[PDB]
């Protein structure tokens, strides 16, 4: 018979399976759809996370409660080495990607 | 006279100073020159909400907080003012007569230069500090021994 | 072609006020089960064969399993992928006052009192992102670029930073550089013995 | 922003750190972490814990009578803003600091003849 | 002998403060309000036999003078010679005042 | 309430898209890209 | 000159304003329409700041003041004292004050001659009222209302205070105050007159829900436009006063 | 117009229905039972919760009888579980405390004990009026 009290299921189907990522470095799995009349740029970065800290921001969010007051927000740092640039590889479209 | 009634003649009653007083009042004489604001008027002055109205309208217009600062030179008016300076406060050390109580400080600190109040000062005395070390170490090692056995 | 060979810094990809993506795997947790897996209701006290459990895995046909039924398992160490995270400051490692704002004076860097805990001290360029991303400490993060134009003013906001905090987070630190934890302090013993 | 100061111990209380305590006849108790809030509310003295500004205060350890502590107060007047002003408020600001340490040194030195 | 010791520190079982107590020996005004935010109904012995010191209500007058002879009130009294530890205090420690003008 | 996949939110996205956030990101993409072009060329 | 307005469909203006001879008071909000009604109906004659206090809106209860000064409470910040210390000119005295009950616009009402407070306010705050506003102070209640400021407007033409104040109330403090004293009420039956509303010596900004008769007494009572003055209430407008309020 | 107010960032709620927090004001009721919340949402067993500045349902316990037979409108003023506000300042009172007002949030008494939360004095204009002490 049916369920009395409705409730909505726990967690999400959408991040199925619940198993350890098959490589410890992130995959960009969709780089930004490419448009050839803007000029030429790198779409992605690598860095190290460090740790957070505490900022205070002087907010400015014209219709907000805070609007031109302060406020404490946490914040992510992320050390950030430059790169160094060592290879080129071509991606040709086929009817099986 | 009923409640009711009495209430109302309390809402009609004008309470008057008795000595027949008037304060006097303070009201700016260009109040007088002032021409009545008409939103129909072609000429009418241009308000607040029609520049935001011009400028996205409400919830995206960004007021100018420091537009009417009446400061000493208008160049300063949108400058960003020092709050933290090495774990003090700023405002806390803000004071109009800071310069003679600057002055007075240094004048007093060249007087206590002067009469020596910064200055700075036996191998004997080294001698039977080092053998009293020496002997502290001898006692700890034989309470070392005691705890042992 | 041209950029073989060549050091490319994190500000010539991105700008501060900038929303983008974060890319990393989760923290891991082991082996858990269904109540912090899954988020599920804990039975009453003393329950038979145990109480952080699914009271009921199937009542109803087929006579199985179905795969949307919370089992325990692995927790963490997930790839994820999260969006629309505003960048607050490219600090330059050069600068040795990164960490200061115009209203905030102090000529100091980003890294806490005593080191950034179990990390060391941030030396390079650093990126500053408001809130969470879902990697640990001295784990890659891949920062990517936005795949849509925003929709939101939170993207066009310009941020304006009045202080940062770079007190130990080893434990409640009160003094933001040594200098002011000395000037607080005052002279201590082994100033006069030194 | 500001820096407080812890009530009980007189620690900075930079943003975000610690907890206040709003009583009911008016009056807000900043403290700068659980350990000095724990204490209040166990209802202990902070003139009588001896890590406490209260404690070195009330027992002389700390330089008190002193010209250079007469230039921070909690200004109830506002001064119309002055770049100037504020720039050479920071010169002095400085100068302050190093002339307390100093006369900070000469004080210990002087408790520890 | 606390009663419930467990659950002293609770800020629903909290107790008056010493400056408080201090403000109510000094003005009568204060230890009014007080005694206004109280029911006397509903107070031991309906309110009449009160320790301004201890802040604290007894059901009879034999009970008040038999609680003044014993160490909980000789120690308010000692804490309160000592005095209570103010704002005022707290900013003479860091040697910070208030300039009014 | 109007989902987010709702043809109405998907057309006003689109039009602040278009209208707003549009050359905020193209005048920064010319920034970056003219930083990277001076690092590829140097 | 009485207006009625609005602060975001509140019609509790004095909660969102302040309104003295030298100076206006508005508080922060999402939109500029409650500015440009004040900014209407003074047009440059007197600067208008766009002020928060202690991180609220709430800033006609918040802060008290006259023609003279200006009086903020303790949580108010160094940059909010700032704002308002570099949007008023020097002729205003602006001063922090210590105060434990710190709604200053309910603890204080003052024109610029006097000043009535709450009966336990501290001495020390009393003497700063009377340096800072220049005005003689007296502790005083209005129909066993301690929230002197919250339950009357005062100007130098005259006063509005509780319905329900007595005549004998309002004989004795019309001779304190040396202004012609008024019983009424505000937005359609509030008797939160200072909540209610806002006025000095040629402006008077109510809330919208304020009906006509109540509209026209307090015109006749603040002596607002050509020909008002407190008379008309007993004589002229005696009549539609009784109808109304029977 | 159902009373819970617009424009209230989130805040810890310390207050579940069944609490017995203090009356405020001087409508004549001492304490006030919590039996709802307004603006409270669907969720399987878990109990609706107020915090400052938000509207409840309450009935009176203690105080005059005239009361005792009435689910009255009240706002939260005071609580004692720590909530943080969003210049990062964590704070809590010393009690509970409500006030009854009525469904428009006009007071039902005349006067506040006391001081009132900012989040309430910012959501209804008459406590702000009403009130002697803001924190
Ligand atoms: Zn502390
Ligand atoms: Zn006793």
């Amino acid at each position: 018979s049916h369920r009395k009290y409705e409730a909505p299921r726990h967690g999400s189907l959408a991040f199925l399976p619940r198993k350890r990522a098959a490589r410890h470095r992130g995959r960009v799995k969709s780089f930004p759809k490419d448009d050839p009349k803007k000029p030429v740029h790198l779409t992605a970065a690598m860095g190290y996370k460090a740790g957070m800290t505490t900022i205070v921001r002087d907010l400015d969010r014209p219709g907000a409660k805070a609007h031109k007051k302060e406020v404490v927000e946490a914040v992510t740092i992320i050390d950030c080495p430059p790169m160094v640039v060592v290879g080129l590889v071509g991606y040709i479209e086929t009817p099986r990607g | 006279i009923g409640t009711r009634l009495q209430e109302v003649m309390a809402r009609i009653h004008v309470a008057t100073p008795m000595d027949g007083t008037t304060r006097e009042t303070f009201i700016p004489e260009a109040v007088k020159n002032l021409k009545k604001y008409d939103k129909n008027d072609p000429n009418r002055r241009v308000l607040a909400r029609d520049i935001e109205e011009a400028n996205g309208g409400a919830g995206v217009f960004n007021v100018d907080l420091r537009k009417d600062w009446i400061l000493e030179n208008p160049e300063w008016k949108y400058d960003k003012i020092p709050e933290i300076f090495d774990g003090k406060n700023v405002y806390d050390y803000i004071d109009p007569d800071i310069d003679a109580k600057l002055q007075a400080l240094e004048e007093e600190e060249e007087r206590l230069e002067k009469e020596g109040f910064y200055d700075e000062d036996d191998e004997e005395e080294e001698e039977i500090l080092q053998k009293a070390e020496y002997i502290r170490e001898q006692h700890a090692l034989i309470r070392n021994e005691a705890k042992m056995r | 072609r041209s950029l073989f060979e060549k050091p490319v810094t994190i500000d010539t990809i991105f700008e501060k006020d900038e929303m983008i993506d974060v890319i990393a795997v989760t923290k891991g947790h082991g082996f858990v089960g269904v109540t912090a897996r899954w988020g599920t209701k804990k039975l009453p006290r003393k329950t038979h064969k145990g109480l952080r459990k699914v009271a009921c895995i199937g009542a109803w046909h087929p006579s199985h399993v179905q795969w949307t039924v919370a089992r325990a398992g692995q927790m963490g160490y997930h790839h994820r992928t999260s969006v629309n995270h505003k960048i607050y400051r490219i600090g330059k490692g050069d600068d040795e006052a990164n960490a200061s704002t115009e209203t905030d004076l102090t000529k100091k860097k980003i890294t806490p009192m005593g080191g950034f805990v179990r990390y060391g001290e941030v030396n390079n360029d650093y990126v500053m992102i408001k809130g969470s991303v879902p990697g640990v400490k001295k784990r890659i993060m891949t920062l990517r670029k936005s795949l849509f134009t925003h929709t939101s003013r939170k993207a066009l906001e310009k941020v304006e930073l009045k202080w940062i905090d770079t007190s130990s987070e080893f434990g409640h630190g009160a003094f933001q550089t040594a200098a002011e934890k000395k000037q607080f302090m005052g002279t201590l013993k082994k100033d006069l013995q030194t | 922003m500001r820096i407080e100061n812890c009530f009980f111990c007189g620690r900075p209380a930079w943003p975000s750190k610690g907890i206040t305590f709003m009583r009911n006849d008016g009056k807000a108790f900043r403290f700068c972490r659980s350990k000095c809030h724990k204490n209040f509310k166990m209802k202990r003295n902070p003139r009588k814990l001896k890590w406490t500004k209260a404690y070195r205060k009330n027992a002389g350890k700390e330089m008190v009578v002193d010209s250079t502590l007469q230039f921070a107060a909690r200004r109830n007047v506002p001064v119309r803003y002055n770049r100037e002003l504020w720039q050479k408020t920071l010169k002095a600001m400085e100068r302050i600091s190093e002339i307390r340490a100093r006369r900070e040194r000469v004080f210990y030195k002087k408790r520890m003849a | 002998g606390v009663f419930a010791k467990r659950t002293m520190t609770k800020t629903r079982r909290r107790l008056r403060d010493l400056d408080q107590i201090e403000r109510d020996l000094r003005s009568p005004r204060h230890l009014q309000q007080y005694k206004e935010t109280k029911a006397a109904e509903d107070l031991p012995g309906l309110g009449l036999y009160y320790c301004i010191e201890c802040a604290k209500w007894f059901e009879s007058e034999t009970s008040l003078v038999g609680h003044r002879k014993g160490k909980p009130h000789k120690r308010r009294l000692k804490q309160l010679k000592e005095g209570a530890y103010t704002h005022e205090e707290a900013m003479a420690a860091i040697g910070y005042r208030i300039d009014n003008g | 309430a109007k989902s987010a996949r709702a043809s109405r939110i998907k057309e006003n996205h689109q039009r602040f898209k278009k209208n707003i956030a549009g050359p905020v990101e193209a005048a920064r993409l010319e920034r970056l890209s003219a930083k990277l072009m001076a690092i590829a060329q140097a | 000159m009485a207006v009625r307005a609005q602060f975001e469909n509140s019609n509790e203006v004095g909660v969102f304003a302040t309104l003295t001879n030298s100076y206006c008071l508005v508080a922060l909000g999402a939109s500029e329409n409650f500015y440009s009604v004040f900014e209407a109906e003074l047009q440059d004659v007197i600067p208008i700041c766009r002020t928060t206090i202690a991180g609220t809106r709430i800033i006609g209860r918040l802060t008290a003041g006259n023609r003279k000064g200006l009086l903020v409470p303790t949580t108010t910040t160094d940059q909010e004292l700032q704002h308002l210390r570099n949007s008023l000119p020097d002729d205003i005295r602006i001063q922090r004050i210590e105060e434990r009950l710190s709604a200053l616009g309910n603890v204080i009402v003052c024109n610029d001659h006097t000043a009535l407070i709450h009966p336990d306010l501290e001495r020390e705050t009393e003497e700063i009222i009377a340096d800072v506003l220049g005005v003689e102070v007296f502790r005083q209640t209005i129909a066993d209302h301690v929230l002197v400021g919250s339950y009357m407007a005062l100007s130098n033409q005259g006063g509005l205070v509780h319905p329900k104040t007595s005549i004998q109330d309002q004989d004795e403090l019309s001779s304190l105050l040396g202004v012609p004293l008024v019983a009424g009420s505000v937005n359609r039956g509030s008797n939160v007159i200072g909540g209610g509303m806002v006025v000095n010596d040629w402006l008077a900004v109510t809330g919208l829900d304020t009906t006509a008769p109540e509209l026209s007494v307090i015109e006749s009572v603040f002596r607002l436009g050509e020909g008002a003055g407190p008379g008309a209430i007993n004589t002229s407008m005696k009549n539609t006063i009784v109808e109304s309020f029977y | 117009k159902r009373g819970a107010p617009g424009g209230k960032l989130k805040m810890t709620l310390g207050l579940p229905v069944g609490a017995i927090m203090n009356c405020a004001d001087n409508s004549g009721a001492r304490n006030l039972y919590i039996i709802a919340v307004k603006g409270a949402g669907a969720r399987l067993n878990r109990l609706p919760a107020g915090g400052v500045g938000d509207m409840v349902m309450a009935t009176v316990k203690k105080g005059k009888p005239e009361l005792r037979k009435k689910v009255h409108p009240a706002v939260i003023v005071r609580q004692a579980k720590p909530w943080k506000r969003f210049d990062g300042v964590f704070l809590y009172f010393e009690d509970n405390a409500g006030v009854i007002v009525n469904p428009k949030g006009e007071m039902k008494g005349s006067a506040i004990t006391g001081p009132v939360g900012k989040e309430a004095a910012e959501l209804w204009p008459r406590i702000a009026s009403n009130a002697g002490v803001v924190m």
